[PDB]
């Protein structure tokens, strides 16, 4: 794995494109994450 | 080590975490190439995944970066997508859950949109589709996905053509 950039401890990713996207995140300890639910599900066709 | 408790639909805390998966979906650049076509899901079950161990790891960590960031994890409910799903929930993200072609360098990715994070289900840019049909856009197969709690601490900002 890499490093976080000197004194941060993660990366937010701002699109700077396309307005309607959210961010997006990266973490470089796998001890600053909890997956805390499971989700199962199925997409949806378009009517 | 992991329990995974089933929620029931008409449990408050089901509820919101379906929410959070149904309002966060948004259209692709790529049409649906990589995660299908849609506008919402159907969301069959959710389970609370809860391991002593793994926790306990995340809140001794939230606390270093807390102290190291005047007193603020800046802690997130962040989406994650993986073929990796099942060694998660049991074992913890590591570094062989990290995303070498990441537009950020090699470490582990969360996104706030569901929909992005649906792109991963089958892998990168979405695989060759589910297993059954081999279909990215696959309406019959059952996804999962992971709805995470994720210390940013002091974040770097990127401002990226995304
Ligand atoms: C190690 N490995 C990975 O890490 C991924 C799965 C998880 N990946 C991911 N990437 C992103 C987002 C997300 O939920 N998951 C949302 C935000 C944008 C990027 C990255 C690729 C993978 C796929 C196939 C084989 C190996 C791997
Ligand atoms: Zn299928």
């Amino acid at each position: 794995m890499a490093h976080s950039p000197p004194g941060h401890h993660s990366v937010t990713g701002r699109p700077s494109v396309n307005g309607l996207a959210l961010a997006e995140y990266v973490i470089y300890r796998g001890e600053q994450a909890y997956p805390e639910y499971l989700i199962t599900y199925q997409i949806m066709r378009p009517e | 080590g992991t329990i995974l408790i089933d929620l029931s639909p008409d449990d408050k805390e089901f509820q919101s975490v379906e929410e959070e998966m149904q309002s966060t979906v948004r259209e692709h650049r790529d049409g649906g190439h990589a995660g299908g076509i849609f506008n919402r899901y159907n969301i069959l079950k959710i389970q609370k995944v809860c391991n002593k161990k793994l926790w306990e790891r995340y809140t001794h960590r939230r606390k270093e970066v807390s102290e190291e960031n005047h007193n603020h994890a800046n802690e997130r409910m962040l989406f994650h997508g993986s073929p990796f799903v099942n060694a998660i929930i049991h074992k913890g993200f590591d570094e062989r859950h990290a995303y070498i072609g990441g537009m950020f360098g090699a470490g582990i990715y969360f996104a706030e949109n569901s929909s992005k994070s649906n792109q991963y289900v089958y892998g990168i840019g979405g695989g060759t589709g589910c297993p059954v049909h081999k279909d990215r856009s696959c309406y019959i197969c059952h996804r999962q996905l992971l709805f995470c709690r994720v210390t940013l601490g002091k974040s770097f900002l990127q401002f990226s053509a995304m």
